[PDB]
């Protein structure tokens, strides 16, 4: 669950 | 009123407060405003939101928020409980409630909630009371905003905070509309662009972006961020960003590349930018940045601007980057002349390999320990690559008069770079 | 008395103060003995050695020399001069020894000259002087041990300091005889084995050395050395050093990972060797090592994950069991995607499972409450988990009906080469 | 020269  | 400077906001390893503070020094020296922490591993800003500060913690944190005001750089904090809060609930509110006020007390004014990168639905608790994801959030947002008595500045950074994020289009999302509706006006709103890191700022993508925020937003901008890629520097100028934004937006902060000392031209040539419209050139700023930064190092003007070209911008490399990677290319598409031509270019490229070279031995040798180690394992990556590089143009010519392969014998575990992931990566088209 | 343990003589920043204090914790608590400072980018040691330390920086070494001794490991100070040196001129020589004893009187009794990675010719000022280029630093060397007393420790490393690096080879080498015989019989040479990062250590190479240099010789090992590569991290066992060389050596120092915190296993296994099975060695410091990672205390990951990192960071030469593993399933899908009998997708889904352990392993990872450890190996972590996942999708792709900047320059020049690929 |  992270920066994309 | 305009804020201007940067974000700590990236994964990783984060500052340490003896970089946060010759950091606030910097801000100044070049007349920018404003530092939002966020760094996103350090756990009690996101990963454990709920947990207060420990004793030690506290002096650490006072000390620091100290040297902000001590410096008028203005210190906005921010806290991520995006990843597993329940809005409904209010005893959640109220541990959110009792960590800003727990910060309040430091010396805190400004502050920020994040609710970046997180999954886009809710639970079966929250379904109930709120109609929508964008609901909640401002909800609790707007609750807390009032509690802390409306602060001096207030940042709010949506789930979909960039021109990709937003579902199904920018302009059309149920979940950006009703943010432009209810969050409460004295709230800013973050933006990063058209993506995560925008190549390009388009003044038409604020205004329509503007229009369903109901408000300017200050950028967050991705321009110089690293941690996305271990191999990845980025000390290109600021860049694709007009001057003519600056009247269109309430801020920009920027978050930089990982290793502090990398920023120098990432936080300078933002200054230059913001101080020419309160055009802009790119190629004239990074000038300006290199020689004022040459100070701080033997090494020559012409090598930082080598090591700048070398690790420019997360869509371009700088001049003499570009310039060495046409000259590979050709070389090697027209190697199977082994005339006149070729020899003479490759005679040429071997000197611009050397200029690398020297690059890194100068750096080394250079009296500022603390930058060259932010760098070291940057530079000595091209230097490798550039003396195999070196080495493989060398061996290319050398076919007239030798059948002997490229590598001979037995390698050392340089000769084949990258280890697992550097093996996965080669099986992707 | 044989020397075991760590030199910190690897290229890039060096280890702070806290870090060496918490290895000589270490050494001892495993019962090791040695620590080898030789940090090639600390900037007295080699490229301004010339330059005597600060008051500060005074005050900063003999407090990490005190602990040295509170934890019974010998400390030898290494000193890298070999680089624009003139062996000829006095007042260098003077410049040498008044650092050596401005060591000393911080609390030093064991010493080291290295002179690994130079050229192998001198200015015209030595060239007449000494008659070769060995001759010439072996009398540096003695004059040097003397001039300290001939202390108990005292380590001297050859340019010629592996089988790859010897002129036309080992057994036969001018520079090598000359080591051998005018080098003081009770001054130790350091050796990295076959070549610079050696896979193996074999028992007859350690002979055919010692022949001609006369002596046992310390071996400085570059097995878990990473400094040369980015995206490289080395958590696997120490292997390819049989325990019968520990009769024909007077020592092991591991030059081990850049990142301090990654070096438990490096450091564990060394160690057990030295009291021999890689994997039994592996799982005795991975166990010991999940201690070490906590969940934070509040108010308001494990072993498998562990073997998974280690499978996938593991060795040089080597990957680890799991780490192949994904890598023979990801060819074998890759090569089969045409079907889309049967098999292909039962064994697409195992996959994406294998995937989805290394996204949860840096998910835990990230909550640890050892933010030492995290930072350490975060970046690369975070590759993998990235590619992985990636690679991933990218295999949903096969099934499904539906960063050319990644590595940057680097990654683009890299990708050129037709050496890239030659070792999958 | 580097260990090379
Ligand atoms: C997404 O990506 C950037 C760059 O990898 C990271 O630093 C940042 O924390 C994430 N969030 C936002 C709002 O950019
Ligand atoms: C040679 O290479 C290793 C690994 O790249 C480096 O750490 C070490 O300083 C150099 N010298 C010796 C004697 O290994």
């Amino acid at each position: 669950p992270y920066s994309s | 009123h305009f804020l201007c400077g940067v974000v700590e906001g990236f994964y990783g390893r984060p500052w340490v407060m003896e970089q946060r503070k010759e950091l606030f020094r910097r801000l100044q020296k070049w007349e920018l405003n404003t530092y939002l922490y966020a760094p996103k591993d350090d756990y009690k800003h996101r990963m454990f939101w709920r947990e207060m500060y420990s004793v030690e913690e506290a002096e650490q944190l006072m000390t620091l928020i100290s040297a902000a005001r001590e410096y008028e750089i203005e210190f906005i904090y921010a806290i991520s409980p995006g990843l597993d809060i329940t809005f409904s609930n209010p005893k959640e509110v109220s541990t959110l409630k009792r960590k800003l006020d727990q910060v309040s007390q430091f010396g805190c004014r400004s502050f920020a909630l994040l609710f970046d990168n997180i999954d886009h639905n809710m639970c079966a608790a929250d379904k109930e009371v709120f109609s929508s994801f964008a609901h909640a959030q401002v909800s609790i947002t707007n609750e807390i905003y009032q509690y802390l008595g409306e602060p001096e500045t207030f940042l709010f950074c949506p789930t979909e905070y960039c021109g990709t994020f937003c579902y199904p289009n920018v302009s059309q999302s149920p979940y950006l509309r009703t943010v432009g509706e209810k969050l409460l006006p004295g709230i800013e709103v973050l933006w990063t662009g058209p993506k995560v890191v925008s190549k390009e700022i388009p003044v038409e993508s604020i205004e329509e972006v503007s229009k369903i925020i109901k408000r300017a937003p200050v950028i967050w901008d991705n321009i110089h961020a690293n941690d996305y890629d271990q191999k990845r520097l980025f000390l290109g100028p600021y860049k694709g960003r007009s001057t003519e934004l600056i009247p269109r937006l309430k801020g920009v902060l920027t978050n930089p590349n990982c290793e502090f000392e990398a920023n120098y031209v990432a936080i300078h040539t933002l200054a230059t930018w913001y101080k020419s419209n309160m055009l802009y050139s790119p190629q004239m700023a990074l000038k300006l940045a290199l020689t004022e930064w040459l100070q701080e190092f033997s090494v020559t003007l012409e090598d930082l601007q080598l090591l700048a070209d070398l690790f420019y911008l997360p869509y371009e490399h700088g001049p003499k980057g570009a310039q060495m990677l046409r000259e590979f290319q050709w070389l090697r598409a027209n190697s199977s002349v082994v005339i006149e031509e070729w020899r003479s270019r490759a005679a040429k490229f071997e000197e611009m390999c050397g200029l690398v070279m020297g690059m890194f031995t100068r750096l080394s040798n250079c009296a500022n320990r603390t930058i060259l180690y932010d760098m070291y394992s940057y530079v000595w990556d091209i230097k490798s690559i550039m003396s195999m590089v070196k080495s493989f143009v060398q061996w290319l010519g050398c076919r007239s008069h030798s059948s002997a392969q490229f590598l001979i014998g037995d390698q050392e575990p340089w000769a084949f770079r990258g280890g697992l992931a550097g093996e996965f990566q080669r099986l992707l088209p």
